[PDB]
């Protein structure tokens, strides 16, 4: 059996759900409670492998075993784009650890509504390295794509 | 600091 | 002869565009949690027209012209502007709607949201974009009087 | 003011979206929901020109439409003339201003050869590009020789 | 021989977190926005010995109007606390020095160009520390020394 | 270092305000208040030097006018009674500064209007009778805008050696 | 692509500086030598395009795979020139290796306030053949080519 | 081994 344990931290209104339940229960959340967080999962033919994302949809107010992180911060946004050091540091702080296997996506952005420059939106995701995507859940961009790059982070790390 | 508002 | 409808968040100056246009002074401050429905006469563009306008704070059926705003000294005022784009288009239930995204309070050099952003997203829907602030009366007249020729337009 | 409406027609799994939304919006969408379409919009230089494209990335469920197949299809370039015809049946005209378009060419897995995508656009007078939105090949190019083809209609 | 400084700034930016670690040397990880002592230290100011009784204050020679490269709410309240500054003392020419504070974190938005232009808008001097790493904190606190001597001769 | 005190006096519909806010705040501007005088300023790369422009549209006020290093001094070339106000403002300027010999330089503003009745004859024996220099600025074309400021510099550094 | 170098030396010389002219792009008034990242960013290094996660060591995982050590000295200092063998054995002393990837590189070479010439700073340089640059935070002399010219020490190591 | 002065 092959398997991933991933998570989704964020603020709310960011859509951090609205990626979790677009990649698995395929339809645009106009809105989901931000205030719940269930442990959802879905088997997927990820990368000519065949991996279970029990994925969980963290909203704060498990992380130990978060294999990937999906830290995301909204790009028509900007007080949860500045949140992800306290996100940032946070993963690593309960991991104690300073390589912990993450990407960080840039949600909604099919707004024009947008002001987070993929600059920031880079530079950032480069001063950790680890990946950057653009998704939005009401079109399904980089959304699996999102996930799906997470799942490399986590064979890398390990091997 | 939970609150609605 | 046209209803204007100003739409926008707290804070833009929503009022300060609406009272030194018509009122002719810079509101030092207007309690947003009122509503009239304002008017004046100008002689507009080569013609003789009343902007009865209203000055909304959250005629939105037939709102001619909706002067949609934010604030370049403001971000969630800029990134609301889709909440304010679709609920426009909501109510008309078109795609098309006259209407001209202004950058208000371009007096401030406390300012963030730059004129590029002022304009690529003015760009996504063709419509016109100007700079206010009601300090000055910059564009503040510029940006009532250039959706009437928006709704000019869309008519013919 | 100068500007343009145009439509962009084909199946779904070409990258009628990919086209609309590496034109105007710029980066390869990874992915893009088939059942959605809005009527998209930009402001561009067009040949020694200042107008106004807007779009329409439709999927079912006009001044010049972007009937479109994919290179590594089948089904889909068999669908122009139902989509050929879809256009001149709305228009009620035999001469609507188009430009068939392969897109995809990106990809090695093809089989649609640049023949059937000639004899077939010879067949109706209208151009034929090869576009990419990987790559942002003739996407533009597709879009802008549509113009041409609204320019002349008129005059 | 002294100066009096005053620390403007909203909350969540750093005004005290500068103001402790220049005085008392560590970066307080938090400080109650809600008081402010009048604190001070003596240094040896620049071939000078000088005392800087400061005022990190949260709601007069050299004030610190500072805000956060990581925030914007904070960038963008510096009229109001810009004016404010000329409201009180009735002059149109008052020593600042508008500072970018916690230029430490790489979750920021507020680009340098910002944190000029709008400097460079009253001529003030411009610097950004991070009492996390005590970079420009002091020369902050330092360069507005050398406003007040100025406006003076 | 190297500051400027400038202001900039003129009429009421001739531009003051226009050819401050172009040249710093570099835009068109439609209309100004001409009501309000805020002091405004600018760091610029002046001629192979680095010099701060504080400026000040008239419409503290004493510390300007009164170490005004040099005052611009500006009529509108549609205009004829802001031309005849040149009087009234240099007298002005050399009233307060009890100097004969204050640097400034008389600009034609708004020269990109074809509705122009001061021909750059007027706009040139009268700026010759006082030596001081002439340019033709235009703020919605960026014209000579910084030309005059720039030139007023060149009075200011001359008058002291 | 990827390394993972560190940045050896006392207090005073300027160790984080050039991590942070560097990587962040400004001259870091004063950065306390009391707390060490372990920073990172990518460049286009020499025709290739690497990752240098540094460690601004400051008296596990990185001190082991340090595959290229940064142990500078200062120009207008004396101890910390001194001080490179309890520097220089240290780093042979873990890797208990007589090679292991190293320049040496002399900071501060801004100052006409130095006592600490070429000289000395090639003798001793050519006492190990690891090559040796003069760098300056202030400035951002050879501050890349001190960061680059390790990897090119790595590069070598191993093939 | 390491405090202030
Ligand atoms: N109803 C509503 N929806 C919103 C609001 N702000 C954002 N959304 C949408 O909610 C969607 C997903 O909600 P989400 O952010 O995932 O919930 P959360 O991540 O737990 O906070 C996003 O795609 C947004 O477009 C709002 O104020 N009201
Ligand atoms: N400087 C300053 N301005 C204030 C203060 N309080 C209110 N204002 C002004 O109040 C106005 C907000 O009201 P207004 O914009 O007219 O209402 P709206 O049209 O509904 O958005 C802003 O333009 C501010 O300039 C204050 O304490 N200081
Ligand atoms: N997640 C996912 N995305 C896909 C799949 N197939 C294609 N895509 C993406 O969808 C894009 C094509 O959009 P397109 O099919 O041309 O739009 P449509 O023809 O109107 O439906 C491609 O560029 C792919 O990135 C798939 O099986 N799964
Ligand atoms: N103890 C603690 N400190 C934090 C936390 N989050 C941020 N900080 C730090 O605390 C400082 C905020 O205090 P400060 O800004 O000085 O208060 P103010 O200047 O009066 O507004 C910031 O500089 C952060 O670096 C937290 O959760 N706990
Ligand atoms: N046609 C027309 N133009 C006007 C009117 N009022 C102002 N203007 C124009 O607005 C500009 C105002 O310039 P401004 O800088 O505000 O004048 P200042 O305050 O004296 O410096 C002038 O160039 C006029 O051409 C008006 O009622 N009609
Ligand atoms: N004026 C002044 N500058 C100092 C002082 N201490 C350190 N510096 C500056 O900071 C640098 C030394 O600290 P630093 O090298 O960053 O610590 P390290 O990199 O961890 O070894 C030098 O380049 C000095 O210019 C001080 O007491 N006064
Ligand atoms: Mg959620
Ligand atoms: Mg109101
Ligand atoms: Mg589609
Ligand atoms: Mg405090
Ligand atoms: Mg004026
Ligand atoms: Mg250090």
């Amino acid at each position: 059996m092959t398997e991933y344990k991933l998570v989704v931290v964020g603020a709310v209104g960011v859509g951090k759900s609205a990626l979790t339940i677009q990649l698995i229960q395929n339809h645009f959340v106009d809105e989901y409670d931000p205030t719940i967080e269930d442990s959802y999962r879905k088997q997927v033919v990820i990368d000519g492998e065949t991996c279970l994302l029990d994925i969980l949809d963290t909203a704060g107010q498990y992380m130990r075993t978060g294999e990937g992180f999906l830290c995301v911060f909204a790009i028509n946004n900007t007080k949860s784009f500045e949140d992800i050091h306290h996100y940032r540091e946070q993963i690593k702080r309960v991991k104690d650890s300073e390589d912990v296997p993450m990407v960080l996506v840039g949600n909604k952005c099919d707004l024009p509504s947008r002001t987070v420059d993929t600059k920031q939106a880079q530079d950032l995701a480069r001063s950790y390295g680890i990946p950057f995507i653009e998704t939005s859940a009401k079109t399904r961009q980089g959304v699996d794509d999102a996930f799906y790059t997470l799942v490399r982070e986590i064979r890398k790390h390990k091997e | 600091l939970y609150d609605v508002a």
